[PDB]
RNA sequence: UUGCCGUUGCUAUGGC
């Protein structure tokens, strides 16, 4: 019913943000709504993360429209300041994207989180 | 650096001594000869070197302790 | 004289080694898991057969039998600990549903491959046998080493390994010395 | 809108900046059952502060 | 015979106690209690938070990032003060850093009076290294954000580092740079500094996932410590070499035995599902953001879920936890959550209380070997807590609402006789968090040093 | 007591 949906819980958000920090270290993270849009256009995004406290929320609702069209999992986190923190950027992030790479060193947990996100959807 | 940890310490006044198992962490080193172990234990327990005996030392597979 | 030290055979020859379907099966198992020979497959099969025969015998016993409860619970705990049996499947019936592949994946070789430390199962084998892999703080050189759930997260390059932060191996420093000279 | 100069060196920076603001403005309108002009006003005001800066 | 010498020193020391007055016997245990790594300053109950004289002093420089305070101390072993010189007898100094690349020192001797500026030094683009090589990053001044400051216990040097991957040590009297020690790492940005109490040893936490140990008197590097899987954000030290650190998102607090070259692991591992079941809002910890050692055998940490955790060396898990210590953030405004004209539609987007999140513990400082410690946030008040006698739990002693903004670093200074001691709390206040500017601008936040003098009566 | 701009006393705090 709410526009931000599904919204990850306190437990689930941690593992998602865990993958986010690991991805940032390995240059496998795309930060910001504009970048996430580009990845969805290219079909190189494993899944998309959004912040449910975006002010206003609407300016990132185009990712959900893109996502299930391309059959890409997505999920919302309560906080953007927290999301920006894990991203490694000194500013809040309302949306980010995990780039697809089957040769990545952190593949396994990416699929683990992705499986849960699919279940939540 | 090398560290010596004493475990399972028992006080045997029957034989007038203290027994224990010595674990020696020696990163980046082949092993510690009984002489250095004796002088370090003597310093730690504040006794004469001749009063310290050490034996039965085995380095685990892979080295380091 | 001194008392005997017991010994046992860890593998048994099959009832019919010459089945073509079987031969293809060991071809699969060796190829995918990079096993040196058939004896490894036979060993794993023998262990699995012992386990499942014990499970069957336990099942034959009536429910609530103290022997059944105790021994079945012990077997399930061990199988969960080694990781073949998943947490949500703690019943003796699913033990009978185990397969050789489950044990094979838990081998340190396969785990090293999956974790990304090696680019091939054979690369994993050569890395292990060359003393580059350490579980926790200890170095393991045995591809048949079985990894536990807790041990799985601690697999890493050994401190003494050149890949693990030690000095370069003999070839590297030899090449550097000749280049400097 | 770069063929009809809808958004139009320092001038070019404004155009790219304005284009971004127009993009999110479209997002608010499209995914809103009853869009309001409250955000567009401040968003345009944000452009104005960016305009005077250059 | 040196024992006679100890007897003379003990005899003179005994005469002092008689002037200070059972009472003599207790005070004898207290003075040596620093040797025994246990809490021995039980003054929380007698403390008077409500009557604290709070003051906020504005400062020009932006985003005051850290503060280091120097206190001369009488040494029982030699019965001499720690002052560097006879002029500095009983003179209290505070050093501050900011994101403006400026060092400033203040005189804090007079508790009743606000901090008084003495000297400053400023960095800028002039000090950028031309070489572009790590080992030649040896310019006299800073060029990037200065994050930390620490004062030597001897009162002879003050040392600062930041994102320039440099650690500059300056003379306390003139703030003259005497040595530059590059970290010699591409990502080795200094995040925290801690001086070993009553020693010249300095422990530096760097962003390259390592801890570096230096000797200031020799102006040389000693060792590097490894084991953290993420940035080492904070470090605390006591008289003993068991310095503690927290690795941020690795969610693991680490105690380093330097001479033993070993390291003890500490992890929270709390989960809301069990907490709710045992109850039958709780926010799961993401990262540990501050650490300070109450004791040689105990320490405390703050998280980014607002959880203050008490620890003991014996046990790996936390011994006591205080969830959402500083409260929950204000709810996002409905007028700004969505662009819908209808207000009820906007309220639905708030999604009840699910979007609510807790404050972060930006600062957490404990007076050494005491039963009281201070925590800070941008909630707008400093909270003072008291640990139980058994060291198994702690309670909120009180609050000080004077501070308004992010509390980058909290310091405490004491003066007066042993029986009658006045405690003055100095906390650097900024408009943005030290490590970066994630935080939304807090209404009213100002750049300044917050001061609160607390009197001790019972 | 502040880099700048105000208010408030003869000192204290509002904004960037
Ligand atoms: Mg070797």
């Amino acid at each position: 019913n709410p526009k931000a949906f599904p919204l990850a819980d306190a437990a689930l958000t941690q593992q998602i943000l865990d993958v986010v920090q690991q991805a940032a270290n390995l240059r496998q993270l795309k930060k910001g709504a504009n970048e996430a849009t580009k990845t969805l256009n290219r079909g190189i995004s494993e899944f998309i993360i959004m912040a449910a406290d975006c002010e206003p929320i609407e300016i990132l609702l185009h990712l959900p429209l893109l996502c299930e069209d391309k059959n890409v999992p997505y999920v919302f986190v309560p906080s953007r300041v927290a999301l920006g923190r894990a991203c490694g950027v000194s500013r809040p992030v309302i949306a980010a994207s995990i780039t697809t790479n089957d040769a990545s060193a952190i593949k396994t947990q990416i699929y683990a989180v992705k499986d849960k996100i699919e279940t939540l959807l | 650096a090398v560290t010596i940890r004493t475990r399972k310490v028992i006080s045997n006044p029957l034989l007038a001594r203290k027994q224990f198992v010595v674990d020696v962490l020696h990163p980046n080193r082949a092993n510690v000869s009984k002489d250095e172990l004796r002088e370090k234990l003597a310093e730690v327990y504040k006794a004469e070197k001749d009063a310290v005996s050490v034996f039965g030392f085995r380095t685990q597979f892979g080295g380091g302790k | 004289p001194r008392a005997p030290r017991t010994y046992s055979k860890t593998y048994s020859t099959p009832k019919r080694p010459y089945e073509s379907s079987r031969l293809d099966a060991e071809l699969k198992l060796a190829g995918e898991f990079g096993l040196k020979n058939k004896k490894e497959i036979y060993r794993i099969s023998f262990q699995l057969s012992k386990i499942r025969r014990a499970a069957r015998d336990l099942l034959t016993r009536d429910e609530k039998d103290p022997k059944r409860l105790f021994e079945g619970n012990a077997l399930i705990r061990r199988l969960v600990r080694v990781g073949v049996l998943s947490e949500d499947k703690k019943k003796l019936d699913y033990v009978l549903a185990l397969k050789v592949e489950d044990f094979l994946e838990r081998r340190l070789q396969t785990q090293v491959y999956k974790l990304g430390l090696a680019k091939s199962v054979h690369h994993a084998r050569v890395l292990i046998t060359q003393r580059h892999i350490a579980v926790g703080k200890q170095i393991v050189n045995i591809p048949s080493f079985m990894v536990r759930l807790d041990s799985e997260k601690h697999i890493d390059f050994a401190p003494t390994s050149p890949f693990g932060g030690a000095r370069p191996g003999r070839v590297a420093r030899r090449n550097a010395a000749r280049k400097a000279e | 809108g770069a063929e009809k100069a809808l958004f139009r060196k320092n001038k070019g920076r404004i155009s790219r900046y304005l284009a971004n603001k127009c993009s999110m403005a479209s997002r608010i309108d499209n995914y809103s059952e009853e869009p309001s002009n409250v955000f567009g006003s401040v968003l345009k005001k944000q452009v104005e502060q960016r305009l005077e800066f250059y | 015979n040196p024992a006679d010498k100890r007897r003379r020193l003990a005899k003179q020391y005994l005469e002092n106690l008689k002037s200070e007055a059972d009472i003599i016997a207790s005070r004898l245990k207290e003075d040596v209690a620093e040797q025994q790594g246990r809490v021995f300053r039980y003054f929380g109950d007698k403390l008077l938070i409500s009557e604290a004289k709070q003051s906020f002093t504005r400062v020009g420089e932006n985003n005051l990032t850290c503060i280091s305070c120097f206190q001369p101390v009488l040494n029982k072993y030699t019965f001499e003060e720690s002052s560097n010189g006879d002029k500095n007898k009983g003179r209290l100094f505070a050093y501050t850093v900011s994101k403006d690349l400026q060092l400033t020192k203040y005189d804090i001797t007079d508790f009743s009076k606000r901090p008084k500026k003495l000297k400053y030094a400023k960095g800028g683009a002039k000090y950028i290294p031309t070489s572009k090589h790590e080992y030649e990053n040896t310019t006299e001044g800073h060029y990037d954000e200065i994050l930390t400051v620490a004062a030597s216990p001897d009162g002879k040097y003050v040392v600062t580092g930041g994102r320039d991957r440099k650690l500059i040590v300056w003379s306390t009297e003139s703030l003259s740079p005497v040595k530059v020690i590059p970290t010699k790492d591409r990502r080795g940005e200094v995040l925290s500094l801690a001086f070993r109490k009553n020693s010249d040893q300095l422990y530096a936490s760097c962003a390259d996932f390592k801890i570096r140990t230096y000797s200031i008197n020799q102006f040389s590097q000693l060792e590097i410590l490894y084991g953290h899987h993420d940035i080492v954000e904070d470090i605390s030290a006591l008289a003993m070499e068991r310095c503690v650190t927290v690795g941020a998102r690795d969610r693991t607090a680490m105690l380093w035995k330097i001479p033993d070259e070993t390291r003890l692991t500490f992890r929270g591992g709390d989960e809301p599902q069990k907490l709710l079941r045992r109850w039958m809002l709780f926010f799961c910890e993401g990262s540990i953001d501050v650490v300070s050692m109450v004791d040689d055998f105990h320490f405390i940490t703050g998280s980014d879920n607002g959880n203050i955790c008490l620890w003991s060396l014996a046990k790996k898990k936390p011994i006591f936890t205080e969830r959402i210590a500083h409260g929950i953030l204000p709810e996002p405004s409905f007028n700004d959550i969505s662009g819908e004209t209808d207000e009820e539609l906007r309220k639905r987007q708030l999604q009840g209380k699910k979007l609510l999140q807790p404050f972060w513990i930006t600062s957490l400082y404990a007076i050494p070997y005491s039963n009281v410690f201070i925590s800070g946030s941008w909630s707008g008040s400093l909270k003072v807590w008291k640990i139980s006698d058994n060291l198994r739990s702690f309670e909120l002693l009180g609050e000080l609402s004077g501070a308004k903004g992010v509390v980058t670093k909290i310091q405490v200074v004491e003066s007066g006789k042993h029986g009658k001691e006045k405690f003055r709390i100095l906390a650097s206040i900024a408009k943005e968090h030290r490590l970066g500017r994630w935080i939304a601008n807090v209404s009213g936040a100002r750049n300044g040093i917050y001061s609160a003098v607390i009197d001790q009566t019972g």
